[PDB]
């Protein structure tokens, strides 16, 4: 089993989360994450790309627990899932469970309608602001939906 | 020429993120450590530009840069802080906010005015505004004769708020209670 599963911007701005042992949601977790990758940034060494990430890219650290996370670029959204000390069943279970995230999220076209809904004044709400789980609303409960 | 815009600023985990959420779609949600500056151009329809730089030591010069380029159309600097800090422990603190002043009292004739938004208010350990902003100024003036011993072995700028262009006015606030009036005051003669 994995621990944690995380959907967000580079902004710090939260779309999904997923705690596995249905325990209240652990930001420090993802935080450290977040910070460690400010002070190291990637090298060859993290990249991990093989049959079980469905032949996206991913990158892989160690936090002194593991996270391996993709960087979507349109839009920009880090998508991570968290877990325990490594072995090899581990590293198959965590990599083919962040390849079907990101089918499931394509599937549902979640990429493209946050494009759309940033183009124009149509979905701006009382603040004159986009915000972006502006009309992404139902297409996010659908993919609770399939967890 | 810019848009006019208002910044907020200040140390990791003090609320910046979550504020310019509050501010922009009248809910408080999940956020976590931001790498990029999120912005809300045109709003409510003023034409300024709200701005929130990430805190994070190995990321300031974004803040810097962006200083640089705009001071002459910024209308204010919301520096925001977790009221529950000791405040015997504000070095951190003091060195990031004398850093700001000496790029904004200089970049500008008047200076820019500064809200120090004390954030968390409704926790048991949450400090009074007012010891908050004192304590900072007896830091940032520690800051300063450090740094000038250093030297011999900050001229725009013993150290006292009162005696800089801009004014500077502290207030507490809490984002998770929906209490932030005097924030949005401060906020609405900006605009
Ligand atoms: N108790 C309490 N916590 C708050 C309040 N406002 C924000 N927080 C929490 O403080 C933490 C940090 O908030 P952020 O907005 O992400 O912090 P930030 O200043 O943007 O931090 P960086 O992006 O790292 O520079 C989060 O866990 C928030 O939920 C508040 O009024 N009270
Ligand atoms: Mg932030
Ligand atoms: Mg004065």
């Amino acid at each position: 089993m994995f621990d944690q599963l995380a959907v967000f911007t580079p902004q710090g701005q939260v779309l999904y989360q997923y705690n596995c042992l249905g325990k209240k949601f652990s930001e420090i977790q993802i935080n450290s994450f977040i910070s460690q990758l400010i002070t190291s940034p990637v090298t060859r060494k993290e990249s991990v790309a093989n049959a079980n990430t469905d032949g996206f890219d991913f990158n892989l650290l160690t936090i002194n627990f593991n996270a391996l996370f993709y960087l979507n670029k349109q839009p920009e959204l880090y998508f991570v899932v968290t877990f325990a000390e490594q072995t090899l069943e581990l590293n198959q279970e965590t990599q083919q469970t962040l390849a079907l995230v990101l089918k499931l999220w394509n599937s549902l076209h979640l990429s493209e309608s946050i494009l759309k809904n940033r183009q124009g004044q149509n979905e701006k709400n009382k603040h004159n602001y986009v915000d972006i789980l502006q009309g992404i609303e139902d297409d996010l409960k659908k993919f609770e939906q399939y967890f | 020429s810019y848009q006019p815009s208002i910044i907020i600023a200040g140390p990791q985990n003090s609320g910046k993120t979550s504020l310019l959420t509050l501010l922009t779609t009248d809910s408080v949600r999940p956020t976590v450590v931001s790498q990029e500056p999120l912005s809300a151009a045109d709003y409510d329809g003023s034409g300024v530009t709200l701005v929130d730089f990430p805190g994070h030591v190995k990321l300031r010069y974004k803040l810097s840069d962006y200083l640089k380029t705009r001071a002459k159309f910024v209308k204010g600097l919301i520096f925001m802080v977790d009221s529950t800090v000791d405040p015997k422990k504000l070095t951190t603190t003091a060195e990031f906010l004398v850093d700001i002043l000496s790029i904004t009292e200089s970049s500008c004739e008047n200076g820019i005015d500064i809200l120090i938004a004390c954030n968390k208010s409704e926790l048991f350990t949450a400090r009074p505004p007012s010891k908050i902003k004192d304590a900072l100024e007896s830091e940032i003036q520690k800051v300063i004769e450090r740094r000038k011993k250093s030297l011999n072995e900050l001229d725009v700028l013993g150290f006292k708020f009162a005696n800089l262009e801009a004014s500077v006015v502290a207030f507490e606030g809490s984002i998770n209670k929906r209490k932030i009036s005097q924030w949005r005051e401060w906020i609405d003669e900006k605009l």
